[PDB]
RNA sequence: GCGACCCCAGGUCAGGCGGGACUACCCGCUGAGUUUAAGCAUAUCAAUAAGCGGAGGAAAAGAAACUUACAAGGAUUCCCCUAGUAACGGCGAGCGAACCGGGAACAGCCCAGCCUUAGAAUCGGGCGGCUCCGCCGUUCGAAUUGUAGUCUGGAGAAGCGUCCUCAGCGGCGGACCGGGCCCAAGUCCCCUGGAAGGGGGCGCCAGAGAGGGUGAGAGCCCCGUUGUGCCCGGACCCUGUCGCACCACGAGGCGCUGUCUACGAGUCGGGUUGUUUGGGAAUGCAGCCCAAAUCGGGCGGUGAAUUCCGUCCAAGGCUAAAU
RNA sequence: CCCGUCUUGAAACACGGACCAAGGAGUCUGACAUGUGUGCGAGUCAACGGGCGAGUAAACCCGUAAGGCGUAAGGAAGCUGAUUGGUGGGAUCCCCCUGAGGGGUGCACCGCCGACCGACCUUGAUCUUCUGUGAAGGGUUCGAGUGUGAGCAUACCUGUCG
RNA sequence: GUGAAAGCGUGGCCUAACGAUCCUUUAGACCUUCGGAAUUCGAAGCUAGAGGUGUCAGAAAAGUUACCACAGGGAUAACU
């Protein structure tokens, strides 16, 4: 038998406050508008009008 | 009595116009028909009384009401049922005397 | 997070941080709260005064609902008034706002703090402290009892 | 045990690992309940999906007596006052509770008015299409009949309001604390006072 | 000696029923110690493991002899909270519910007893028919030591009014489920390779770039995948429509009443013993002893007496869903 | 002088180790606590559940007088329930002069002493339903209190405990 | 209390002569509670003592094993 056998009741999930989720979503949306950040994430946007 | 509208004191609580409860058949649980009373009287005549009822009746005839109540309490178990049984024995004795 | 656990830093140090002499044995001082009076007496006395013994009367089948009694201080009464009602009260000095603290879930009104200056307030509650009533009366208001 | 910590009282001395209930089926349970609700709605069409009408009742105990919620079913007294026979109410979407007593006029009147509103808002199809009976609705009403999804009669609390009132001298000369104290004293000493009155 | 009944006996008599198997969940019984308490005996481990039985697709529970004390809720079950709380405990170690409140689902009912006596109106078997999960006819039997019908406390019986409600069949569809059939695009040019499915060039499909196979990383070689179309069969349940007869004797609904109004016994309850429970002058269960009542009985978490008040109606039974 | 280990002390006449490969031991969970990161803030927490939705175990949305913690404490209990400070140091800033200077400002934190709430004791005019109220006046007593909130959620290491 | 008074006296001229939780029991209040409402018994609370743990910071406790067992100890005897 292995040491400390794994069990299903490990804490798999996380409960992040809704306000923090909304903060993260707003931050990602704002970052999507910065061409430098979009380029830095690996997207080829050299031909997009704006 | 209506509630005073105060949260303390006698008759406390929210003020509402109290309504008498509507009558329901369950108001007659302790009562039975005249036929049942007749049947019970006839069966009592047929079957007589139990030995402890006879002992209570003898004690009441002598005049030892307290001893009769004590015997009834020992036999039946509770003071209330003992009082009821002693009263019933007394009624039977009164009927016999008359 | 396993990679941040300090046992990882102790890989290759033999005792895993639990000492060569003392070691890490199973239950060197007993299980749980064992020895609260004998060999853990100092800890219990210095950190948990009152732990042992019993005081007071018992209460069989005690229901907390009949003891329910939320309280609000007079310094928080004004916060219950909506903004438009506060403006109306400020404008007109011939009438006072009528706050039913029970509608906001409060039974008793206590007397901590002060009310807005020169503002009459009519307060209705199930109970009130003597100081709260005195302050409301001084402000020019009144108290109403309800249930 | 060591240091200054709260005294532990973990209840983990039995074979608790054999009685652990996990919740990995929670989304599955939600999906199954939604499917059951949809099937029921299809079955009972065009009856409302919210179910049968329920009475308005008070909360129990001093903690919730100011609250209004939904009860099991309308009392026999309420049904009689509203003119709805008790044997007919369940068949037309009205829950019936033969146990609930009516102690005050306010609750009975509220439930009677609720039943009257439901009757005014109710449309009943005839048992047979070509036969129209006393309780049935007209063809015009039947044609424009649809299933209601949400709660058709929400049970809602009257929101609080702060009004401006005149502070009269009678209110300015009322001692609330004194009144409370004297009422408490009377409640405490009623027994002794009655005993003394009986003695004298 | 015959006949009737009663109890019982024998039948390879005619026709039926039962045993046993499985373990994840479910119901009943029985029942430890390791262990913890830094020792140990009460306690804990645990109302658990082991042991002995009984079901289903769920089981069990279930329609208040309830919760509460409120302005009151209203079968059962489950989730969150109540709450590591009230309580229990060499009051040590430890143990530990319930009500309210918010949700999931919701559904209510059947009997016994007084009430046909102008006739047991009830039911089973054989036999013969029929649109055969049943109906009809006939004949034997069960049953009066009581089968049908009415009634079940929420009521109800009886009487008088109101004229409010109640009677099937068959066809075609929809809904649900299980299957069958067909349907997109390169295997073009060059190179390396045993083999292109690799590299380069040129094209194409895509509501199909999930996946797999084929001589190496394959959307277009093959099976499939996406979306239509068509076809077949169950479930007779739900639902829409259509065709015909649609009979209220009777039974229910509503109103009235100076009349009645039947409700479960060695059962409840009590004493005691053992066990169990958080249940503490005793939570449930069980043995033994005593042993009820009908203007009454159970409960109201401190034993007892007195006076009130609140709430229900046990000792018979069935019941889907949430789990 | 042979490593590992226990030890005051090992190269030990102290124990394990003939040799090699692979496997091999502070983990997961629950209750707390300090610390730190993040969100909001007298609030905070939608994931019991509901509406949906990548044709979907995710993500998104939803708190009616729901609930948990916090927002008030002291008493066994009946029960009562915070009158809102002073002062000595003290960071920053503003003025006069360039002394280890003077004046104003005086947050955080610390020291000292009052005041308020409650348990206990003591005290008592006036009213009052006669047992309640409380003008004035207190105390070498007691509190995990008040004197313009600091919490709630969440992540991780560490520590105690089952 | 004593002394005329200052003053002394909160046990013994000073340095030892003694005791937690739980439970029981006594003393005190026109005291609190028995949670549906009253009265009375009973019970449960609050404050202060008493019944004791001498292993004296406080389990409730007889032997034997040569028939013997286990975890260890060179922290410790029986040779050199
Ligand atoms: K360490
Ligand atoms: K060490
Ligand atoms: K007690
Ligand atoms: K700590
Ligand atoms: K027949
Ligand atoms: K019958
Ligand atoms: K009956
Ligand atoms: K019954
Ligand atoms: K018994
Ligand atoms: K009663
Ligand atoms: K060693
Ligand atoms: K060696
Ligand atoms: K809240
Ligand atoms: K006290
Ligand atoms: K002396
Ligand atoms: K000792
Ligand atoms: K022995
Ligand atoms: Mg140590
Ligand atoms: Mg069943
Ligand atoms: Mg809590
Ligand atoms: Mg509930
Ligand atoms: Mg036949
Ligand atoms: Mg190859
Ligand atoms: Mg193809
Ligand atoms: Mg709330
Ligand atoms: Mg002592």
């Amino acid at each position: 038998r292995m040491f400390a056998p794994t069990k299903i009741w490990r804490r798999w999930h996380r409960k992040i406050p809704v306000n923090q989720k909304r903060y993260a979503v707003a931050s990602a949306i704002a970052a999507s508008a910065v061409p430098s950040l979009v380029l830095a994430r690996g997207h080829r946007i050299e031909s997009v009008p704006e | 009595q209506p509630n005073t509208g105060l949260s303390v004191g006698l008759n406390k609580g929210h003020v509402v116009t109290k309504k008498e409860l509507a009558p329901r058949p369950s108001d007659r649980k302790g009562k039975t028909s005249k036929r049942v009373h007749f049947v019970r009287s006839l069966i009592r005549e047929v079957a007589g009384f139990a030995p402890y009822e006879k002992r209570i009746t003898e004690l009441l005839k002598v005049g030892k009401d307290k001893r009769a109540l004590k015997v009834a309490k020992r036999k039946l178990g509770t003071h209330k049922r003992a009082k009821k049984k002693r009263e019933e024995m007394s009624n039977a004795l009164r009927k016999m005397r008359a | 997070t396993t990679r941040f656990k300090k046992n990882r830093k102790k890989r290759g140090h033999v005792s895993a941080g639990h000492g060569r002499v003392g070691k890490h044995r199973k239950h060197p001082g007993g299980r749980g709260n064992a020895g609260g009076m004998h060999h853990h007496r100092i800890l219990f006395d210095k950190y948990h005064p009152g732990y042992f013994g019993k005081v007071g009367m018992r209460y069989f089948h005690k229901l907390r609902n009949k003891f329910h009694c939320p309280t609000i201080n007079i310094d928080n009464l004004w916060s219950l008034v909506p903004q438009e009602v506060k403006d109306k009260a400020k404008s007109s000095n011939a009438t006072a706002p009528f706050i039913d603290v029970t509608q906001y879930g409060y039974f008793k009104v206590l007397g901590k703090g002060v009310l807005p200056q020169n503002q009459a307030v009519v307060v209705k509650a199930k109970l009130i402290s003597k100081n709260a009533e005195k302050k409301i009366k001084e402000a020019g208001g009144a108290v109403v009892l309800t249930a | 045990m060591k240091h200054n910590n709260v005294i532990p009282n973990g209840h983990f001395k039995k074979h608790w690992q054999n009685y652990v209930r996990t919740w990995f089926n929670q989304p599955a349970r939600k999906t199954r309940r939604r499917a059951a609700r949809q099937q029921k709605a299809v079955k009972i069409f065009p009856r409302p999906t919210a179910g049968s009408l329920r009475p308005i009742v008070h909360g129990q105990t001093l903690k919730y007596n100011m609250k209004v919620r939904a009860g099991r079913g309308f009392s026999l007294e309420e049904l009689k006052a509203a003119g709805i026979p008790k044997k007919l109410a369940p068949t037309i979407g009205i829950a019936v509770d033969h146990r609930r007593r009516n102690r005050s006029l306010e609750g009975l009147q509220t439930n009677v008015q609720r039943l009257k509103t439901y009757k005014a808002k109710l449309v009943i199809f005839p048992r047979r299409a070509k036969k129209v009976k006393a309780g049935d609705s007209s063809a015009e009403e039947l044609a424009t009949a649809t299933q209601v999804q949400g709660s058709y009669m929400p049970i809602t609390r009257e929101q609080p309001a702060v009004d401006l009132v005149k502070v009269t001298d009678e209110m300015k000369s009322f001692n609330a604390y004194g009144k409370l104290r004297i009422e408490r004293t009377n409640a405490r000493h009623i027994g002794a006072r009655l005993k003394r009155a009986a003695e004298a």
